[PDB]
This record gives structure tokens, sequence and C-alpha cells, in this order.
RNA sequence: UGCGAGUGCCUAGUGGGCCACUUUUGGUAAGCAGAACUGGCGCUGCGGGAUGAACCGAACGCCGGGUUAAGGCGCCCGAU
RNA sequence: CGGAGCCUCGGUUGGCCUCGGAUAGCCGGUCCCCCGCCGGGGUCCGGUGCGGAGAGCCCUUCGUCCCGGGAAACGGGGCGGCCGGAAAGGGGGCCGCCCUCUCGCCCGUCACGCACCGCACGUUCGUGGGGAACCUGGCGCUAAACCAUUCGUAGACGACC
């Protein structure tokens, strides 16, 4: 079952091209695989875009079909996008992505002698608990 | 060092294609349980395919002529000999560094099987066309020992499947563990958070 | 041309109800319950309306031939309800000319035996598919009674033995022997 | 302590479809399938590493079994990573398929 | 002509060169969808040729221009009256397509001809083009658009990027 | 617009040809027989047409680097 | 089964120890509930451009020397028993052992080392495969095949009974 559908409103990340790594809203329907879309708080020209290099997301915001600029940018900022977007976890992994793509040499010689202890207790509490079930089935 | 490949939902020469590169490269590849690997087009083509390639002999002595091989690794292993230079000897070599099983023998029925998605039947075919399974098309011309790997194949399903409810209890008792031990790894995982190895 | 939208809802009666798992359906009623797997169709199936009042079947961007196949499911999921809730009952007459012929059923109903058919030696064999039950119909000269709660298996079973009971190298404008299909219904008629 | 060269697969020499140019080797990068990703690497020299029969002088050591080729790559080759090298020798062909290993000093970060 | 990329609308205004005949001869423009200026004023030469008694040795061209359109962001119904050169005989034909500029529509155009019937750029001679209201459109293709509150979903999300990871050990996912 | 021209002796081999776009005669037609114009093969290797006298590109001293023609870029096989 | 070396063939330069599958759907818990030998189903709760993510996980090695903090104590390391395997059979888990270390891991204090004077094949898997010998020991073993001969269920000669 689809719980997410194109329709006017919609706001859809971007994940490949020119604008990738930019939230849209879509403003009309072209045609079966092109839509025009407008992005007005997020620096997106209005344009044409196919739907495949779009990926819907799970937020709504409400203007008639042909609305100008000056009205999708109200909606956006009425519904205050750009901060549930941040909040979402879709762009907390995106943006931990980013960051680990970013490390560098020092900081991942500190990742790895953080992790390293960090997995040495896990695994020590993680063998307690595995004999407390051995003692309790016995 | 060794790549090891699933054969079930498959395409025989896309997947072919991969694997004969991949070994004139010089890697060991291992394709394991080719009864799955799908052909695009009805099973009828297929078979008459497969029919006008039996029909295929030397009239003087048919001894010498073409071999018929029925078992499904040895149709998909003569696909990627002939996709390889086999007349010559870096085309041998890399002939001898692949290998092809039906079934999952126990030298590799406990490691990670990958999977290439260039050459996966939900990627590169439209739900409304019709395919065949290499298995069906092997017995129906000749292979004798479908029923056999069958039950092989099931039995080495129920072992897998202990294996992997003893994995997830093991890993749900880990879960609970480090929701036991935050307050003294707390130090740490916050130094993995800002780097973004969690979350 | 690829068409956005191409939907169809079928009702359901109170008395039975109905279940989706994944593209299988479930259906249960009165006289028991069947299955039937859709897995083979691509199309969206929702059971939408408190007290399981409507069955939606919809396909999104469809050419032709594969939106011929939106009202195909609407038939089968109606098919499968009469039958959980009133089965289906297959009257056929055996005609014949100069020859009776002999039916005895047997396997508490799962199989005919045909015997004299066109004064013929050879005693014909058919086994009925399984959930159909054949009787020999009563206050009828020569019939029998097919009695089932798929369609599909009733008169798949109906079609053996009325191509079983075959004429070869004559004139069969002229032999019109053999057992037919005479009437197609219910059990309950409501 | 460790390796500090990139792994490296000598596909095989520098050709057309009948044609063979022995003077440059096409070299197969691991990691690397992009001709925006391989330019790190142009300008690496690089190394083919192998052992024979008798011994030969090693510099900074005692006399051993290993030899090697030394080359430099040069530019890249197609839109897939591959790049082509120049050795001061023409390697040999039962090189195909084996392990050459690019340095990192000729460095220009 | 070759429809090589993204065609372009060009206004190109010629005419006779002054004669003893007479002194000014009357100035005909045209539009033309070229991929560029040269190849617009060869086409030019040719329908000219084809409808006045006009040649390119004996005629000037005197101003040849691209056309931009007055609203590049609302999407247009564009209905297309041209005329082709079948394998036995031509045709007339009225087509309809949906886009942002007029230029896109014919391009369109060529791209579905070519690939509909196998005509080629120099058998398909384009006559006309206008901007349809909403209400006068006559193709199901085009007026299945035409709902306000339009909405579809995505259902078979094809992979790509299939060869980047390569050798990989997830079955990949198609439902979002 | 381009280019150095004129002129005299002695002279070998040749005097079986064949093919292609357009023109074209006989013939049902022919990998048939016979003509016109131009270019080829014979006398000519090289990239492509898997393979080929004449097809498409391009004509050649021995080499290094770069770039293209025609044709191509799943693997054989360089390149999506 | 229990040592130094020699010759020759090379490749290689951290491991991933496993659900089954679907793709117009999946994954993970919970069990209040229902069946079966812990498993299946139902409800509910959570994730889904997957983070219980192969865009991933594990290991990460300069060494030693003092003292402190944190973590560990039930741990580290080294002998007897229980199970774990057949498609081409598991160097794994567990129970005891006589012993030993407060040493291993993370932050700190403390100095030390061929600091070989800018320069290449460095760093492994590896007691690698194979072939000869020098060997000190223990436990054990003293077979066949072919020719010749005979046979004719066989036979050109070989072969075969
Ligand atoms: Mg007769
Ligand atoms: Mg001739
Ligand atoms: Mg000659
Ligand atoms: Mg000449
Ligand atoms: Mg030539
Ligand atoms: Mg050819
Ligand atoms: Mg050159
Ligand atoms: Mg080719
Ligand atoms: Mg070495």
């Amino acid at each position: 079952v689809f719980r997410r559908f194109v329709e006017v409103g919609r706001v859809a990340y971007v994940s490949f091209g020119p604008h990738a790594g930019k939230l849209v809203a879509i403003v009309d329907v072209i045609d079966q695989n092109r839509a025009l879309v407008d992005g007005p708080c997020t620096r997106v020209r209005r344009q044409a875009m196919p739907f495949k290099c779009m990926q819907l997301t799970d937020f709504i915001l409400k203007f008639p079909h042909s609305a100008r600029q000056k009205y999708v940018r109200k909606a956006w900022e009425k519904a205050d996008i750009n901060t549930k977007w941040a909040a979402t976890r879709w762009a907390k992994k995106i943006e931990a992505r980013e960051r680990k793509a970013k490390m560098t040499d020092f900081d991942r010689y500190k990742v790895m002698k953080a992790k390293k202890m960090r997995n040495r207790i896990i695994k020590n509490e993680v063998k307690k608990l595995q004999r407390a079930a051995l003692l309790k089935a016995s | 060092q060794v790549l090891v490949l699933d054969g079930r939902g498959h395409l025989l020469g896309r997947l072919a294609a991969i694997v004969a590169k991949q070994v004139l490269l010089g890697r060991k590849v291992v394709v394991v349980r080719c009864e799955g690997i799908n052909i695009s087009g009805n099973f009828y083509r297929n078979k008459l395919k497969y029919l006008a390639f039996l029909r295929k002999r030397m009239n003087t002595n048919p001894s010498r002529g073409p071999y018929h091989f029925r078992a499904p690794s040895r149709i998909f292993w003569r696909t990627v000999r002939g996709m390889l230079p086999h007349k010559t000897k870096r085309g041998q070599a890399a002939l001898d560094r692949l290998k092809v099983f039906d079934g999952i023998p126990p030298p590799y029925d406990k490691k990670k099987r990958m999977v290439v998605p260039a050459a996966l039947k939900v990627v590169r075919l439209k739900p409304t066309r019709k395919f065949a399974y290499l298995g069906r098309l092997a017995h129906e011309v000749g292979w004798k020992y479908q029923a056999v790997t069958a039950t092989l194949e099931e039995k080495r399903k129920e072992k897998a499947k202990i294996h992997y409810r003893k994995k997830k209890q093991l890993m749900r008792l880990r879960k609970q563990a480090e929701k036991n031990v935050e307050k003294k790894i707390s130090k740490f995982t916050d130094v993995l958070k800002t780097h973004g190895l969690l979350v | 041309m690829k068409t956005i939208l191409s939907n169809q809802t079928v009702d359901i009666p109170e008395n039975v109800d109905i279940s989706l798992k994944g593209r299988t359906v479930i259906v249960k009623g009165p006289r028991g319950t069947l299955r039937r797997d859709f897995n083979h169709i691509n199309v969206e199936l929702s059971l939408l309306g408190k007290k399981k009042k409507r069955l939606r079947v919809d396909k999104w961007w469809g050419n032709r031939k594969e939106l011929a196949t939106v009202r195909t499911i609407c038939s089968h999921v109606q098919n499968m309800i009469k039958g959980v809730t009133l089965g289906f009952r297959y009257k056929m007459r055996s005609v014949y000319a100069h020859f009776p012929i002999n039916v005895v059923i047997q396997e508490n109903g799962s199989l005919v035996e045909i015997r004299n058919f066109l004064g013929e030696k050879y005693i014909r064999r058919v086994r009925m598919r399984p959930g159909v039950a054949c009787s020999v119909s009563q206050a009828q000269k020569d019939e029998l009674v097919l009695e089932g709660n798929d369609i599909e298996l009733v008169s798949n079973s109906a079609a053996l033995i009325q191509q079983a009971t075959t004429v070869k190298n004559k004139d069969i404008r002229k032999f019109l022997d053999g057992i037919y299909v005479s009437e197609k219904g219910t059990v309950q008629q409501a | 302590s460790g390796r500090l060269w990139c792994k490296a697969i000598f596909a095989g020499y520098k050709r057309g479809l009948r044609n063979q140019r022995e003077h440059t080797a096409l070299l197969k990068i691991e990691g690397v399938y992009a001709r925006d990703e391989t330019e790190f690497y142009l300008g690496k020299r690089c190394a083919y590493v192998y052992k024979a029969k008798n011994n030969t002088v090693t510099p900074g050591g005692k006399p051993n079994k290993t030899r090697v080729i030394w080359g430099k790559v040069t530019r890249a080759h197609g839109n897939s990573g591959m790049v082509r090298a120049k050795f001061r020798s023409n390697l040999p062909a039962k090189a195909i398929g084996h392990r050459i290993r690019v340095m990192l000093y000729p460095s220009r970060i | 002509m070759k429809a090589s990329g993204t065609l372009r609308e060009y206004k190109v205004v010629g005419r006779c060169l002054p004669t003893p005949k007479c002194r000014t001869p009357p100035l005909y423009r045209m539009r033309i969808f070229a991929p560029n200026h040269v190849v617009a004023k060869s086409r030019f030469w040719y329908f000219v040729s084809q409808l006045k008694k006009m040649k390119k040795s004996s005629g000037e061209i005197v101003y040849c221009g691209q056309v931009f359109e007055k609203s590049p962001l609302r999407v247009k119904n564009f209905g297309i009256w041209l005329r082709y050169d079948s394998r036995s005989g031509t045709h007339n034909m009225y087509r309809e397509y949906r886009d942002l500029t007029t230029a896109g529509a014919v391009t369109q155009c060529y791209r579905d001809m070519g690939a509909r019937h196998r005509a080629r750029a120099h058998s398909i001679q384009i006559m006309k083009v206008e901007e349809i209201a909403a209400s006068k459109c006559r193709r199901p293709a085009v007026k299945q658009f035409h709902d306000s509150k339009i909405k579809f979903p995505l259902p078979h999300r094809v992979l790509r990027r299939q060869h980047k990871p390569r050798f990989t050990t997830k079955r990949p996912n198609t439902f979002f």
C-alpha cells in the first residue's frame, strides 16, 4: 500500500543532479515523468525536474496548483519545513554520512581509540549477561 | 579474496558477463546455488532453445561432438566459458579460477553470499514479463538430481534458521547490554556521534 | 497511453468476511473458507470501510492489457464470495439415443464410473477435484448434481466428465450422446 | 608497520582491437571507478615486484630473490577509473591480472 | 534537417532583391524551429522557395533572430499541425503536447514522430503551432492531466546506480 | 586564383583487363554479354565492414608525445 | 608423533563464522492472546530512501621503564572431561586443572632504543608448496605386482578367466 503521493504541495528531497541534496516543493505535474517544481526558501529556482531525480518525503504544505513563488514561500515558512526536516531522522543520517566523509586523520585516530574501549566494555558485560543466562538456566 | 556469489534471482547471461571479466581480472569467483538462476522469456521458448542446442550434434561421431551438460551449474559454467577466451592459456587460467556449484556445499554454506544487482531479475525485468527457472529447465532437459538437491537445500535452510535465531538473541542481548552500561560508556558515544559513527 | 488510475470496488455482504494478506485474499463465510493468491497481477488491494464494507482494487500507470485485469480480480472475488455464502451447483443431464449411460458414484461422491456409454465395454473412471462432491439426482431420470464451494473446481470437474464422455471417429452431429452441463446455479437458492 | 601502497591490477596493454602497443600499460586501481575520481593518482609512480631464481643486489640490504620494474602513471583511460602507465621496461605478458603497487610518495597534497 | 538537441524558435525575415520592375518587394517573415541560425536560414529558403517564386540567390535574409517564450514558468498545452512523408504517401496530422516552451513542444513532437512512425526530420514539415486553452484539447493523454487535485504515487522505483556498489550483500528495495 | 617555363634526342615495358555510383543496349534473368563519364583494383600496404582484390576512411622512410577519420563502447575486445 | 639448515616453485602484504525471502512491500520487539516442539499466527509498539545500514561491522602492532586515574576482578595466559559435524564431515563453545598478573584496554607522569646523517624493492599469509639429504628420540611394520609356469569360460599378438 502506498503512503507517499505526488500531488501539488508535497516537498521532495533531490538526490542527484545540479541541485542535489536540497528540498523542493512540487508546484504542478507537466506529464507522466516531469514536474514543475520550486524551492523558494532553499535556493532552487522554479523549473522542471524529472520525477526519477526526486524522492518524496512525508510533508505536505498547501497552496494552489499555479500559485506564485510568493505564496509557495509563505506556505514554506508558516509550515517551518526547514526545522522539521533537520529534526527528521532522514536528515540526521544524511549529515552523519557527511560528517563521516568529513573526518580527518587525527579524529579518525580518536574514533579508533574511543570505540576500542567502548567495544571492550560492551563485550565484557555481554559475556556477563551470557553467564547469567547460563546460571538461571541451571 | 574469494568472491562468493549467490545465484538465486539473477539473470544467466547478464551475471556471466560480470563474472567473466571479474575472473579475467584475477579474482577467484565461486557462484553458488545455480538452480535458482532465471532467464528472460517464457519456459517453452527457453526449452525449445535448449532442445535445438541438444539437436546440435556431430553426425559422424557424436562422442566427439558438442557436450550437452545438463546440470544447471554446468550450463552456467559453459555460458561463462563462451564469454571467456578459452582457447588461450589466460582464458584457461580464468576457467580454472572459476568454480560453480548446485545447491550450497559445506565449504560455502557458512559464508556470506554476495549479490550483483546489475544482473538481478527484479531490477532488470519489467514485472509483466515472463521468465523461467534454470533448475526446472535442466530437470526437463535431463537433470537427474532436482529432488535430492531440494531436500539438502531445505535441511540447510533449517540449520541456517537456527543459526539466525541464535544471532538475533545474541544481538538483542547486546543492545540490552549497551542500554545497561550507557552511563559508563557515555564518554565515547558522544565522540563517535560528533564524527558521525552513530545515529 | 498510460492511465493514471483505474479502480473498482466490490461490496462485501455482512455474514461473510474478507482478510487481506498482501495480495492473497482469504474469504470466510457460512459454508467455510477459501483462499486465492493474486501475486501474479500486480495491483493495489485495499479493504476499506469500518465493519469491512468494501474491497477496492486499483492500478496506477497501466496501459490497456493490464488495466484490463482490474475487473478480473473483482469478478474472481465476487465468485469467491458467492461460493462461500451460497455454494455452486452444476446440474448435468445424461442424454443418449439407444444405450442407457450408467453412472455410479463412489468414494463418497469423489469418483464417477461411467458404463455402457454408446454400448462400449471400457469402463470410464473420472476422479473429482478435491472439495467437489458428485451426487446422483433424485426426481430426475438421468442427472448428475455437482456440489462445491469454488466455481473453478466445480466447473473444471464438470468439464472433465463432459469431455471424458466423448464420441470419436463418427459424425457427432448425429451421435448426440454424453453428459452435458444443463444448468449452473447455487446450493442455497436465496 | 603496515602497507603504504595502493593495490592495482595490470589489466592489459594499450591496444586497438588488433594492434598492441607494449610501451603503455593499463592499470585498474581498486576502489576508484570514475574519471573524476582517478585524478589523485596521476603522476604517482608504480612498481611491479616479482621473484626470480638467483639473487640480485638490494639497495639498503643483502641480496635476495626479489626484483622490480619501475613505472609511472601517465593519465586516465576511459570513464571507469582505468589509468595508463609507462614502465621503464615493457611489462612481461605473464603479469596480466597480477598485483601492481601504486606508491604515494610522488605526492602533491 | 537533423533535429539535434533541443530546438529553438527563430523569426526569419527576407525579401527579393530590389529589381527595376519594383522598387521594393514585400517582406516575408516565418517561424522556424532549428538547432541554430544557419540551418534556420536554410529552412527559410526551403519554405519560401516552396511557397513563393524565390531563391537564395535572388533574395536576401533581412533579420534572423531567436524568439523567447513569454511564459517559461507556466505549463501549457500546444496544438501542432504538421505534414509528413511516410513510406507510401504523405499525410497531414494534428497532435497535442504539454510543456513549458514552444520549442520544447516542437522537439518533443519530433521525437514522438520518430518513435511512433519512423519519420525523420527531413520528411517532417511543420506548418502550425498554437497554444491551446485547456478546454479545447482533444487527446486523452493530455486531457487526463487537467485535474486540479491530481494525485498519483510512484509504484515501482527501478534501482539505478546499480554499478556503484557492484558487489553488494543486500537485495535492493523497490518500495518507497 | 594558382603556378618557373619552353624545347630536342634516344628509349624499355604494354597492346588478355576487371570492379563500383549515376547514363545505357541485348536478354525472363544472371557472380551474363556489350558501351559512356569518373574513381578504383591490377601495381597497395594501413583503421573499420567478424571473414573478403576492388566497400567506408585514409594512402606508407625509422621513432616519442598528442588528436582525430570511418566505425564503435555487456563479455570475448580498447572504450558509457 | 617429537631440530638447525640447503636447493627449487611461486603468488600474496588485516579479517568478516551463514536466515529465508518479498519487491503494488518489508525489518525489529512485545507478548496481553491462541496453537504446536523454543517455534508459528493475532494485537499493539516502533524503523523504512533502509542505520539492527556491506555507503556496513570487527582488529588495529613502535617497544620498554616508574608512578596516578578510569575499566577489570567473575579476568588474562597455560592440563584433563561434555557436547558442536556427512552434499566435498567441525582446530569451536562449555565443565573442572596444580599454576601464575594486577602485566594486557583508555587517559595521564617518566625517561630510554643504532638519532645509521632527504632517497628503491620496506611491512605478512609463512614452520607456504615441492626435493634431497644431516639428525636426536619414542611408537610401531616386516608386503606385493610383473615376467617365467599352468589353465581355455579367452585369444591375430598383446590382453582376459
Ligand atoms: Mg465413417
Ligand atoms: Mg560486363
Ligand atoms: Mg597482370
Ligand atoms: Mg597507379
Ligand atoms: Mg588501395
Ligand atoms: Mg559482414
Ligand atoms: Mg602515435
Ligand atoms: Mg566491435
Ligand atoms: Mg615477499
